[PDB]
C-alpha cells in the first residue's frame, strides 16, 4: 500500500540504508503481517487446507501445522520475525493454538494501526488491550468446566478429537482417538514429590508407508528403530524375563590413550602387546556373557571381533542408536544406564542389577525397515506407535499431526478444567467485552472495543474455508451469546444457551458437549498473552532503521 | 519485497486442477504398460546407461519429474513394491483415475475436499468387504496351485514363453528360503546374473556362486565334502591399533622382528589346521605366505569377500562365522556341502558350493540366469522379483482375490447399488469412486483393441446374473470367467491397489495453495 | 506423427499477459484506491495543505483540489483510473468538492474490506449501496430550505456561498476583497445563458493579488504592434470598435495567383492596382468612424500605417476566444467586409485606456453597462500562486453559476454527512439482514469527511464524533464544526452555505464508483 517510496534528505544522513519514519513503518508492519496471516488463515479449522513448499531441490513438505510453515519461511522484514517465532514459541510450550495466535495477533495489528490514524495514542490503545485482557481472563475461569459423570476416558477422548482435526488424520481420529490417549497415560511417571508429569516425544514414532492408517498397530511397549548388528542373531526371544543390558560402552579394536607411546626393545614383545589390546575388550563382553544378558544395547558401533560371542551364546546384538531413546528403555525394564562401566572398588565386576526385565523382545519388519519390538516392560510401561500412509510425506504430516495430538492431551490432564472449543470463547469474549468498558468510558472505550471485534476474526474465518456463508453463522453466534449475558443464577433456561456454536460440518449451531469437541484451558490462556507482547513490540515502533550489510 | 514468497502465487480452484492435470498424467504414460499385451518403454538415465521395462515402478523411478503434486505419485511406486513388490503399476494407473474420476467437482458443484474425504474414508471400507466376499482361499501346499498362480505376473512380461520354466525356478527359490510364520526375505535370494546362454538351460543352485578363482594351482578345485569356514580376520600381520615402534639396539633384534612376522602367521594358519577345514574362506585380503602353510594341511585360499556373501555361506553351509583363530573349534565348521568346482567362462571365473539338501535356520540359495544380453539380464530378474514376491503373498494371506480386472469390476459394481441408497450429500463423492474402478478394466480393452463400450456394458450385465468371476480376457478381448481362465492372483496385491489408491487422493484434495522456492 | 522433437504447451493468454482472479484482486484493487486516497486526506478542508508535484517534463504545478492532481500523474492501475474520473466528472459538473468525492469513494471500499474477507460475496455488498445511496438523495431533499421563502436579496445570496470555496486555497484571508469579484462576473453573464470561456482568466507574471481589479470590459492583450504603434493615443474617451475577420495585407496568405502581361504600359497599371485595393478597404473603415479596428488574422503594415495619421488603434492576430469574447460587450457582430459595414455593427464604451503590468501592456475597455462579459486579471508573486487562484476562482465561480439555476441551501462542514448518517442508522434497524451491516458501514463511511476536518486541525476526531452523535440524537440540522470558535455547533448561524449539487453529485459519484470495482474480481492486462 506504500507508494513513490520516500524522498531521501540530503540534510539526514546515516550509514548503511535509508531511515524511514512516519505512518510508512505502520503501514509495512500491516503489510508484512497480512502476508504471513494470508497463508495460515486457509489452513485454519476442519474445513481448511493446508499448503506445500518446496525446498528447491524437488522435495516438498505437506503439513496443517502453522509453526512448520512459518518456520520454512525466512523473513527479511525485522517485524515479520516476531510472528514466526511466535510460532515456534506456540507448539514448544502449549503444542496447541498456533494458527491461531498468528490470526489473532494479525487482526491486532490491523485494527490498532487503523486507531493509530484516528489520533489515539498507542500507549492508550495498548492500556485499552491490557485491561480488557485482564477482565478476559476472569471470564475464562468463570466458563470452566471440571469433568464430572464422564464415563471412562470419554473425556480425552472426545478432547483429543478436536486436535486431530484441520490434519490428514481427522477422518480417522475415530480410530486414533485410543491410541494417544492410551500412549500417554503408559508414561506416566512420579516427580516432585507426588506430582504427575508427562515426557515429550517418549512415545516412538516410526514411520512405514503401507497397508492402511486404520491399520496402525499400538504397540504395548517401546520400540527401537535399528537395525541388527550380525545377521545370524536371532531375532525373536522367546521365553519371559528377557534381560535387556544398555550399554554406553563399544566393544571394538581401540587405540591407547594418545598420551602414551610404545617403545619396545625385545622382538618377543610384540605377540603379548597386540593380544592384549584385543584382550582388554574381552574382560569386559565375558562378564556380561555369563550373567544372561538376551539383548544387549549399545550406545555405539560395535566390531565383529566382539559379535562372534554373541551368536555362540545366543545374544542379540546392538548398534549405534539415540542416546535418548536407550534411557527410557532402561527405565521401563529396570536397567540403569552405565556410561562408563566401574565400580566402587578398584576391580571391574559387573552386577545383575544393571540388567532390564520384560516379557520378550522380537524384530519385526514393516515393508523393507526392520525395528525391534519390546512388549511387556516390567519396572514401567511404555508405549509407541507405527504410522501407515500412502507416501513417506503423508508419514511426515502425521508426525506433526500425532505430534500436536500429544501436547493437547497432555495439558488436559495437568488441569481438569476444560472450555469448549470451536468459536465458542472467541464468541463469548465478544460480548463480555462489549458490555466492558461501558462504565469506564472515555477515551479508551474505543480501544476496547475494537480489541472485542479483533477476536471475531477466528470464527469468521473458519466459516469462509467451508464455502458456507458466515454472515448467517456470525449472526447466530452473536444472538445467542449476548442476551443471556445478563442471566441470574436461578429460574434455569438462559445461560443453558451461549456455550455452544459455529458447527463447521453440518453449517449448524448445536451442542458442543454432544458434539465432543472441547479444549483445554491451558490452550486458550497465554495465547493472547503472547499475542498481545508480539502486538504491543510492533505498535510501539514509530521508526525502522536499517543498516546496510559489512 | 518480502521474504522468500510469491512471484506467480496459484490460488483457488486453479491450484487443485493443476494438482489433478499433473497427477493424471503420471497414469498416462503408463497407461499402455498395462496387461499382457502392454508394450515397453525405454529410458535415458544421465550416468549413460539404458532401463527398458514396461513395470510401471522402475519406469517412474528413472524419470524426473519436477513437480509438487506429481512428485507425490512418483512416492506410490515404492508403496507398491516394498510392501508386497507386484502391482505397481496398477496403483499409478488407479491412483491417477481416482484424483480425475472422484473429484471433477469443486469445478462445478464446489464441494469442499474433506466432504468427499469423509465419502473415500466409507468407500475404502466397503471396498475391502467386497474383495473378501469374491475371494476364493486356494490350498498353499499344492504345486499345481502355485505354479498358475506365479504366472499371473508373468502373463504381462516377456518372460511367459519361459513361463513353464520360470515357475520352476520361483516356487524352488521361495519354499527354501521360506522358515517355519512362513516368514521369508529377499536379502538371501541373490540377484547375479550370467552373461549369454539359454534361458533353458539357466537353474536355480543351492549355495553361494564365487566370481574368484582358487588362489594357488595346487588347491584342489575338485572336493566331494568340502568343509567351509569363514574368517572376518585378514590373514596377513597386523599391524595393532597402536604404532609398535621398535627401539632395536642389536643387529640381531631387527631379524627377529621379520622373522617373527612368518612365525606369527604362521600360529594363526596352525590354529586352522585343527580342524583340516578343506575350504577357507577370508572377508579380507590375505598375504602369500599365509597360502603356503594352509597348502600344506589342505585348506583352501580365496580372494576377499564382502559381507553380503559371507551371510549367504553360512546358511547354506550351517558354518559360523569365526573371527577369532584362537576360538575357532569343530563345531563352528561348516558340512554337508555336496561339490566344489570351477568352470571357466571367457568374462571370470566361477566358483560353485552345492548343498547337499540333507528343522534350523532357513536355506539359502542362488538363481542362475542365463540371457541373451546384459540388459535382457536385468529384465527377467525384475520379472523374477515380481514373479517371487506373488508365492509370498500366498503363504501369508492363503485367500485368493479375483483377477483379469475382477476384483476392480466387483467393487464398482457395489459401490454403485449402495450409492442410490445412501443418498445424503456424499452420494456424489461415493458413486463416482465406482467409475475410477471400472478403468482398470477399460484399460485392458484398449490395449487388446477391442471396443470398451459393448464390452464393459455387458461385463456389468453378466457380473450379477452369471459370477464374481468374469472379467475381460487379455488376448482374445472377449467375457469369460475367470474359473475357466486358470489365473488368479492374492488378495495382498488387491488390498494394496485399493488403499495406497484412495489414501493418496486424500492428500492431494487437501492441497490449497502451492510455493515453489522458498529455501533449502 | 509428431513433427519433431517434443512440443512444448501453448499457453492460452499471450506470453507477458498479467491475469488473477479470486477475492485476493478485489483486495489489491481496493488498495489501489486507498493508496490515492492517502494523498487527499490531508487537503480536505479549510486547514487543509497543498501538494507539489512535478512531472516528468519538470513542470511545476500546485493544485489544492483532488481534480488537478490526479490529471498530473499518470495513473496506471486501473481501479485507480475510477478516482480520477469521478474527480474530472465533479470537475466538469460542478467544479466543487472533487476532493471530497475520492475520499468517499475511497471509504466505502474500506469499510468494504472486512466485508470481503468474510463469506459475503460482493454482489449482496453493492445490494447495500445501492439502497442506501437513493435514501440518502432524499434526505438532501428535505433539508434543502428554499431562500424566497424569507424574501431575502439575490446578491448577498450569492456572496456566503461563495466565500464557502475560498476555503483551504490562499483566497481564506483575502476573500474579503476576491469574493466581491467573482460575485460580480456571474451577474454580468446572462440568467439563462451561462459560459465558462467568457470568464477566462489570464495569466500575468509578477504583482500583488489584492491589486487585482473586476471590469466589465475584456482585454485581448496584444501580438506585434506592426510600424505606426505607439504614436497612436492609447486613452480613448467613446472610441467605435470594429472587428474584422478579413486579413488585411498585401499578397500574404492568398493563393498565387500567375500575371501574365503582354506591354509595359500595362504593368504600371498592374503595380498601382494593388495599392488601390487594399487602400479601398481601408478607406471604406474610416467612413464608418470606427476608432478601434480588431482582426483575427494579422494586419498588414499598409494598414497600421494608414491609421497612423487618424489614431485609429488597430491590433490584430487576436484568438478566436477572444474575439467571441469581446463581440457579446460591444452589441453588434464582426463583418468581414468592408463595403458591407453598417454603422450599427460597430461598438462603443464610456472609457478606454491601455495600461503596462509586469512589462505587458493590455487594453482595457472600461464603462461598459450593457457588457455581458467579464474579465479577471490576476497577479502574485509565483507563477504558481496565479495558476492557483485562477483555479480557486474558477471553482468559486462554478458555485454562483450553479445558484442562479437551482436556489438550495445545504449544510455544509461535516453537517451534512452526519445528519444522513443517523438517518440510515433508523433504518437498518428495521432491515434485520445483511443489508443491516451494510447500511450501518455506509452511515459510518459518511463520517469520513467530518474526520479529515479535525485532523488537520489538530484536534481529536474521537471526542468530537461522541459530542456530534449526542447532539444529533435531539432533532438538529446545520449542526457541524466550527474552525474558528473552536466548538462545534449550528453552521446555520455561522452563515456558511452550499448548493445541492455538490451533496447530491458526491453521493451518487461515490457509489457509482465503489460498486464498479467492487463487481470486478479479475483484471487482465496484455502486452
Ligand atoms: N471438529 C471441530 N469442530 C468444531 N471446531 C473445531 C473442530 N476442531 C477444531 N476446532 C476449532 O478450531 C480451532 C483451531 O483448531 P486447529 O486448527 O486444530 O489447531 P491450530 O489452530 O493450533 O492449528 C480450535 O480453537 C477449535 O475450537
Ligand atoms: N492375461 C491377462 N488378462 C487380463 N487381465 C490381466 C492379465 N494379466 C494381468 N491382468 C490384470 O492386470 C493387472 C496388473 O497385472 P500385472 O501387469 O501383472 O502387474 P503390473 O500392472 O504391476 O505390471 C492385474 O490386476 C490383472 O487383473
Ligand atoms: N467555513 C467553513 N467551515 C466549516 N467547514 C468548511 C468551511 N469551508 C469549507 N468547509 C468544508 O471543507 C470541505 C473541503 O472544502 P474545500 O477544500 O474548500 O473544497 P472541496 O470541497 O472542493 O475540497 C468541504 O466539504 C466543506 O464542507
Ligand atoms: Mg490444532
Ligand atoms: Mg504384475
Ligand atoms: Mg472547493
Amino acid at each position: 500500500m506504500s507508494q513513490l517510496f520516500n524522498n531521501s534528505r540530503s540534510d539526514t544522513l546515516f550509514l548503511g540504508g535509508e531511515k524511514i519514519s512516519g505512518d510508512d513503518i505502520r503501514n509495512q508492519n500491516v503489510l508484512a503481517t497480512m502476508a504471513v496471516a494470508n497463508v495460515v488463515k486457509s489452513s485454519l479449522g476442519p474445513v481448511g487446507l493446508d499448503k506445500m513448499l518446496v525446498d528447491d531441490i524437488g522435495d516438498f513438505t505437506v503439513t496443517n501445522d502453522g509453526a512448520t510453515i512459518l518456520s520454512l519461511l525466512d523473513v527479511q522484514h525485522p517485524a515479520g520475525k516476531i510472528l514466526v517465532e511466535l510460532a515456534q514459541q506456540q507448539d514448544r510450550e502449549i503444542g496447541d493454538g498456533t494458527t491461531s495466535v498468528v490470526i489473532i495477533a494479525s487482526e491486532l495489528l490491523k485494527r490498532a494501526n487503523e486507531l493509530v490514524k484516528n489520533k489515539i495514542h498507542p500507549t492508550t490503545i495498548i492500556t485499552g488491550f491490557r485491561v480488557a485482557l485482564r477482565e478476559a481472563i476472569r471470564f475464562i475461569n468463570e466458563v470452566l468446566s471440571t469433568s464430572v459423570d464422564t464415563l471412562g476416558k470419554e473425556t480425552l477422548i472426545n478432547i483429543a478429537k478436536t486436535s486431530m482435526s484441520s490434519k490428514i488424520i481427522g477422518a480417522d481420529s475415530d480410530f486414533f482417538s485410543n491410541m494417544v490417549v492410551d500412549a500417554l497415560l503408559a508414561v506416566k511417571t512420579q516427580n516432585s514429590k507426588g506430582e504427575i508429569k508427562y515426557p515429550v516425544k517418549a512415545v516412538n514414532v516410526l514411520k512405514a508407508h503401507g497397508k492402511s492408517a486404520t491399520e496402525s498397530l499400538l504397540v504395548p511397549g517401546y520400540a527401537l528403530n535399528c537395525t541388527v548388528a550380525s545377521q545370524a542373531m536371532p531375532k525373536r526371544i522367546a521365553g519371559g524375563n528377557v534381560k535387556i543390558a544398555c550399554l554406553d560402552l563399544n566393544l571394538q579394536k581401540a587405540r591407547m590413550a594418545m598420551g602414551v607411546q610404545i617403545n619396545i626393545d625385545d622382538p618377543e614383545q610384540l605377540e603379548q602387546i597386540r593380544k592384549r589390546e584385543a584382550g582388554i575388550v574381552l574382560e569386559r563382553v565375558k562378564k556380561i556373557i555369563d550373567a544372561g544378558a538376551q539383548v544387549v544395547l549399545t550406545t555405539k558401533g560395535i566390531d565383529d571381533l566382539c559379535l562372534k560371542e554373541f551368536v555362540e551364546a545366543k545374544i542379540m546384538g546392538v548398534r549405534r542408536c539415540k542416546k535418548e531413546d536407550l534411557r527410557r528403555i532402561a527405565r521401563a525394564t529396570g536397567a540403569t544406564l552405565v556410561s562408563s562401566m566401574s565400580n566402587l572398588e578398584g576391580e571391574e565386576t559387573f552386577e545383575s542389577s544393571y540388567l532390564g526385565l520384560c516379557d520378550e523382545v522380537v524384530q519385526a519388519k514393516f515393508s523393507d525397515d526392520e525395528c525391534i519390538l519390546i512388549k511387556g516392560t516390567s519396572k514401567h510401561s511404555s508405549s509407541s506407535i507405527i504410522l501407515r500412509g500412502a507416501n513417506d510425506y503423508s508419514l511426515d504430516e502425521m508426525e506433526r499431526s500425532l505430534h500436536d495430538s500429544l501436547s493437547v492431551v497432555k495439558r488436559t490432564l495437568e488441569s481438569g478444567n476444560v472450555v469448549p472449543g470451536g468459536g465458542c470463547v472467541e464468541a463469548a469474549l465478544n460480548i463480555y467485552l462489549d458490555n466492558f468498558a461501558t462504565t469506564v468510558g472515555s477515551r479508551e472505550q474505543l480501544a476496547i472495543a475494537e480489541f472485542a471485534a479483533a477476536l471475531l476474526i477466528i470464527p469468521k474465518t473458519l466459516a469462509v474455508n467451508a464455502a458456507k456463508d458466515s454472515s448467517e453463522l456470525v449472526a447466530k453466534l452473536r444472538s445467542y451469546h449476548a442476551a443471556s449475558q445478563m442471566a441470574k443464577p436461578e429460574d434455569v433456561k438462559r445461560r443453558s444457551y451461549r456455550n455452544y456454536g459455529l458447527d463447521l460440518i453440518r453449517g449448524k449451531i448445536v451442542d458442543e458437549i454432544h458434539a465432543g469437541v472441547l479444549e483445554p484451558t491451558i490452550s486458550k490462556v497465554k495465547s493472547l498473552k503472547s499475542a498481545l507482547e508480539a502486538c504491543v513490540a510492533i505498535l510501539r515502533i514509530d521508526t525502522m532503521i536499517t543498516v546496510d550489510p559489512e | 519485497v518480502f521474504m522468500n514468497a510469491s512471484q506467480e502465487r496459484t490460488t483457488g480452484r486453479q491450484a487443485q486442477i493443476s494438482n489433478i492435470t499433473a497427477a493424471k498424467a503420471v497414469a498416462d504414460v503408463i497407461r499402455t504398460c498395462l496387461g499382457p499385451k502392454a508394450m515397453l518403454k525405454m529410458l535415458l538415465d544421465p550416468m549413460g546407461g539404458l532401463v527398458l521395462t514396461n513395470d510401471g515402478h522402475a519406469i517412474l523411478r528413472e524419470i524426473d519429474v519436477a513437480h509438487p503434486a506429481a512428485k507425490s505419485m512418483l512416492e506410490l511406486s515404492r508403496t507398491q513394491d516394498e510392501e508386497v513388490g507386484d502391482g505397481t503399476t496398477t496403483v499409478i494407473i488407479l491412483a491417477g483415475e481416482i484424483l480425475a474420476q472422484c473429484a471433477p467437482y469443486l469445478i462445478e458443484k464446489n464441494i469442499h475436499p474433506v466432504i468427499i474425504i469423509q465419502a473415500l474414508k466409507k468407500a475404502l471400507t466397503d471396498a475391502l468387504e467386497v474383495i473378501k466376499q469374491v475371494s476364493k482361499p486356494v490350498d498353499v501346499e499344492n504345486d499345481a496351485a502355485m505354479k498358475k498362480l506365479i504366472q499371473a505376473s508373468i502373463g504381462t512380461k516377456y518372460v511367459i514363453h519361459w513361463s513353464e520354466k520360470m515357475c520352476e525356478l520361483a516356487l524352488d527359490a521361495v519354499k527354501t528360503v521360506r522358515k517355519d510364520f512362513e516368514i521369508d526375505i529377499k536379502r538371501y535370494v541373490r540377484v547375479e546374473k550370467i552373461p549369454g546362454g539359454d534361458v533353458l538351460d539357466s537353474r536355480v543352485l543351492k549355495g553361494v556362486l564365487l566370481n574368484k578363482d582358487v588362489v594357488h594351482p595346487k588347491m584342489s578345485r575338485h572336493i566331494e565334502n568340502p568343509r567351509v569356514v569363514l574368517l572376518d580376520c585378514p590373514l596377513e600381520y597386523k599391524k595393532g591399533e597402536s604404532q609398535t615402534n621398535i627401539e632395536i639396539e642389536k643387529e640381531e633384534d631387527w631379524n627377529r622382528i621379520l622373522q617373527i612376522e612368518e612365525e606369527q602367521v604362521q600360529l594363526m594358519c596352525e590354529q586352522i589346521l585343527a580342524v583340516r577345514p578343506t575350504l577357507v574362506i577370508t572377508e579380507k585380503g590375505v598375504s602369500d605366505l599365509a597360502q603356503h602353510y594352509l597348502l600344506k594341511g589342505g585348506c583352501s585360499v580365496l580372494r576377499r569377500v564382502k559381507k553380503s556373501d559371507n551371510n549367504r555361506i553360512a546358511r547354506v553351509t550351517g558354518a559360523t562365522i569365526v573371527n577369532r583363530v584362537e576360538d575357532l573349534k569343530e563345531s563352528d565348521v561348516g558340512t554337508n556341502c555336496g561339490l566344489f568346482k570351477v568352470e571357466m567362462i571367457g568374462d571370470e571365473y566361477f566358483s560353485f558350493l552345492d548343498n547337499c539338501k540333507e528343522s534350523g535356520l532357513q536355506k539359502a540359495c542362488t538363481i542362475m540366469l542365463r540371457g541373451g544380453s546384459k540388459d535382457i539380464l536385468n529384465e527377467i530378474d525384475r520379472n523374477l522379483q515380481d514373479a517371487m514376491a506373488v508365492a509370498r503373498n500366498v503363504m501369508l494371506s492363503p485367500s485368493l482375490s479375483p483377477g483379469g480386472g475382477a476384483t476392480e469390476m466387483a467393487v464398482s459394481v457395489k459401490l454403485a447399488e449402495k450409492a442410490k441408497q445412501l443418498e445424503g450429500i456424499q452420494q456424489w463423492p461415493y458413486q463416482a469412486v465406482a467409475d475410477a474402478m471400472e478403468c482398470i478394466p477399460r484399460t485392458l480393452i484398449q490395449n487388446a483393441g477391442g471396443d470398451p463400450i459393448r464390452l464393459l456394458s455387458q461385463l456389468r450385465a453378466k457380473h450379477a446374473q452369471g459370477n464374481f468371476t468374469t472379467g475381460i480376457d487379455g488376448d482374445k478381448g472377449k467375457i469369460v470367467d475367470m474359473v475357466s481362465y486358470g489365473i488368479w492372483e492374492p488378495e495382498v496385491i488387491k488390498q494394496q491397489s485399493v488403499k495406497t489408491a484412495i489414501e493418496s487422493a486424500c492428500l492431494l484434495l487437501r492441497v490449497d495453495d502451492i510455493v515453489s522456492g522458498v529455501r533449502k | 506423427m509428431n513433427f519433431g522433437s517434443q512440443t512444448p504447451t501453448i499457453v492460452v493468454l499471450k506470453e507477458g499477459t498479467d491475469a488473477s482472479q479470486g477475492k485476493g484482486q478485489i483486495i489489491s484493487n481496493i488498495n489501489a484506491c486507498v493508496a490515492v486516497q492517502e494523498a487527499l486526506k490531508p487537503t480536505l478542508g479549510p486547514l487543509g495543505s497543498d501538494i507539489l508535484i512535478v512531472t516528468s517534463n519538470q513542470k511545476t504545478t500546485i493544485s489544492n483540489d483532488g481534480a488537478t492532481i490526479l490529471k498530473l500523474l499518470d495513473v496506471v492501475h486501473p481501479a485507480a483510473k475510477t478516482l480520477v474520473d469521478i474527480s474530472r466528472a465533479q470537475d466538469a459538473e460542478v467544479g466543487d468538492g472533487t476532493t471530497s468525492v475520492t475520499i468517499l469513494a475511497g471509504e466505502l471500499m474500506k469499510e468494504a474490506k472486512p466485508f470481503l474477507e468474510e463469506g459475503i460475496s460482493s454482489h449482496l455488498i453493492m445490494k447495500g449501496y445501492r439502497k442506501a445511496v437513493s435514501l440518502a438523495v432524499e434526505k438532501i431533499n428535505e433539508l434543502a430550505v428554499d431562500i424566497t421563502s424569507e424574501k431575502s436579496s439575490g446578491r448577498e445570496l450569492l456572496e456566503r456561498c461563495a466565500r464557502t470555496a475560498m476555503s483551504s486555497k490562499l483566497i481564506h484571508n483575502n476573500a474579503d476583497f476576491f469574493v466581491k469579484m467573482c460575485v460580480d462576473a456571474v451577474l454580468s453573464l446572462d440568467r439563462n445563458d451561462l459560459d465558462d470561456k467568457l470568464i477566462g482568466i489570464k495569466k500575468i507574471p509578477g504583482g500583488a493579488m489584492e491589486e487585482s481589479l473586476f471590469i466589465n470590459g475584456v482585454a485581448f492583450k496584444k501580438t506585434f504592434s506592426y510600424a505606426g504603434f505607439e504614436q497612436q493615443p492609447k486613452k480613448f474617451n467613446n472610441p467605435k470598435i470594429l472587428s474584422l475577420n478579413v486579413e488585411l495585407e498585401l499578397k500574404a496568405e492568398k493563393d498565387n495567383a500567375e500575371v501574365r502581361v503582354e506591354h509595359v504600359e500595362d504593368y504600371q497599371a498592374i503595380v498601382d492596382a494593388e495599392w488601390q485595393l487594399i487602400f479601398e478597404k481601408l478607406r471604406q473603415v474610416e467612413e464608418t468612424g470606427a476608432n478601434i479596428v480588431l482582426s483575427k488574422l494579422p494586419i498588414g503594415d499598409l494598414a497600421t500605417q494608414f491609421f497612423a495619421d487618424r489614431n485609429i488603434f488597430c491590433a490584430g492576430r487576436v484568438s478566436a476566444d477572444d474575439m467571441n469574447r469581446v463581440i457579446q460587450a460591444v452589441g453588434g457582430s464582426i463583418q468581414s467586409t468592408t463595403s458591407d459595414i453598417k454603422p450599427e455593427h460597430l461598438g462603443t464604451c464610456a472609457l478606454f485606456e491601455e495600461m503596462q503590468i509586469g512589462s505587458e501592456r493590455y487594453n482595457l475597455f472600461q464603462g461598459c453597462p450593457q457588457a455581458k462579459t467579464c474579465t479577471l486579471l490576476l497577479r502574485g508573486g509565483a507563477e504558481q500562486v496565479i495558476a492557483e487562484v485562477e483555479r480557486s476562482l474558477h471553482d468559486a465561480i462554478m458555485i454562483v453559476k450553479r445558484a442562479l439555476q437551482n436556489k438550495l441551501i445545504v449544510a455544509g462542514g461535516g453537517a451534512t454527512e452526519m445528519e444522513v448518517s443517523k438517518c440510515l442508522r433508523d433504518y437498518s434497524k428495521t432491515i434485520a439482514g445483511k443489508q443491516q451491516m451494510i447500511i450501518n458501514a455506509f452511515a459510518k463511511a459518511l463520517e469520513v469527511i467530518p474526520r479529515q476536518l479535525c485532523e488537520n486541525a489538530g484536534f481529536d476526531a474521537i471526542e468530537i464524533l461522541n459530542k456530534l452523535r449526542l447532539a444529533h440524537s435531539k432533532g438538529e440540522k446545520w449542526y457541524g464544526v466550527v474552525f474558528e470558535t473552536e466548538n462545534i455547533g449550528d453552521n446555520f448561524a455561522k452563515f456558511v452555505w452550499e448548493p445541492a449539487l455538490v451533496k447530491i453529485n458526491a453521493l451518487n459519484s461515490a457509489t457509482e464508483a465503489t460498486n464498479l470495482i467492487l463487481s470486478v474480481d479479475e483484471t487482465i492486462t496484455n502486452k
